[PDB]
């Protein structure tokens, strides 16, 4: 019995297994990683020995994800995660590589929140039990699952087209649309609000916080269909489903008072989603 | 915030 990654690299106590993730919202649970495309095992003596592999209780997330509960799909069936009991067995009865049919999910706890996971960091500590139908061999070992690429795991029922958006305005004056859409695994009554450092009493102009050679007299103002969106004011999108819906935002310049002088302009504006 | 928008501009 032996296992390898999607890279073909053999999985060796404990082993560090690096996998690629494509996290995503599903209905009622969010995918963290589908390990069935990442981990493959086989049987070295299938004509005389059948191998069995289970997921032992105590298997759980690690790193930034250790705070979240969810589920594990093991060989087509769902179990609480962290696991509280041993799963049924997967059988390996062939020399040909077969997937380790495991997918790790997260219970949605936000509207459209996300947790950044960087490459090289631990996402899960999995405990396996290996037996056979031939002798009394019964051993446990640990697989530490590491991310092999930078991702963001969605923690909500909805997800965005991008977590970090950089837009460039034309030289003053001028406007640029902000590319940003949202969708939900199932239909949700969804809204959003802006936050950031504002310059005016009406909280309608985000301050020019450019560090190097900043301009004077101007800030950034966002509109939606020609209407000013002030900070901390919920924009309703109505019911949002699986079809991507634009937030409908456009960036503009706006005068903050006094003489307008040459220099750089920058504003960092947060978007936060809420259920309505 | 769930998304961070950085808006860059220039006055010439």
């Amino acid at each position: 019995f032996a296992c390898k990654t999607a890279n073909g690299t053999a999985i060796p106590g404990s082993a560090n297994v690096y996998v690629n993730l494509a996290p995503a919202v599903n209905v009622g649970q969010n995918l963290v990683v589908d390990l069935s495309t990442q981990i493959f095992c086989h049987n070295d003596y299938p004509e005389t020995i059948t191998d069995y592999v289970t997921l032992q209780r105590g298997s759980a997330y690690g790193g930034v994800l250790s705070s979240f509960s969810g589920t594990v799909k093991y060989n087509g069936s769902s179990y609480p995660f962290p696991t509280t009991s041993e799963t049924p067995r997967v059988v390996y009865n062939s020399r040909t590589d077969k997937p380790w049919p495991v997918a790790l999910y997260l219970t949605p706890v936000s509207s459209a929140g996300g947790v950044a996971i960087k490459a090289g960091s631990l996402i899960a500590v999995l405990i396996l039990r290996q037996t056979n139908n031939y002798n009394s061999d019964d051993f446990q070992f640990v697989w530490n699952i590491y991310a092999n690429n930078d991702v963001v795991v969605p923690t909500g029922g909805c997800d965005v087209s991008a977590r970090d958006v950089t837009v460039t305005l034309p030289d003053y004056p001028g406007s640029v649309p902000i590319p940003l859409t949202v969708y939900c695994a199932k239909s949700q009554n969804l809204g959003y609000y802006l936050s950031g450092t504002t310059a005016d009493a009406g909280n309608s102009i985000f301050t020019n916080t450019a560090s190097f050679s900043p301009a004077q007299g101007v800030g950034v103002q966002l509109t939606r269909n020609g209407t000013i969106i002030p900070a901390n004011n919920t924009v309703s999108l109505g019911a949002v489903g699986t079809s991507a819906v634009s937030l409908g935002l456009t960036a503009n310049y706006a005068r903050t008072g006094g003489q307008v002088t040459a220099g750089n302009v920058q504003s960092i504006i947060g978007v936060t989603f809420v259920y309505q | 915030a769930d998304v961070t928008i950085t808006v860059n501009g220039k006055v010439v």
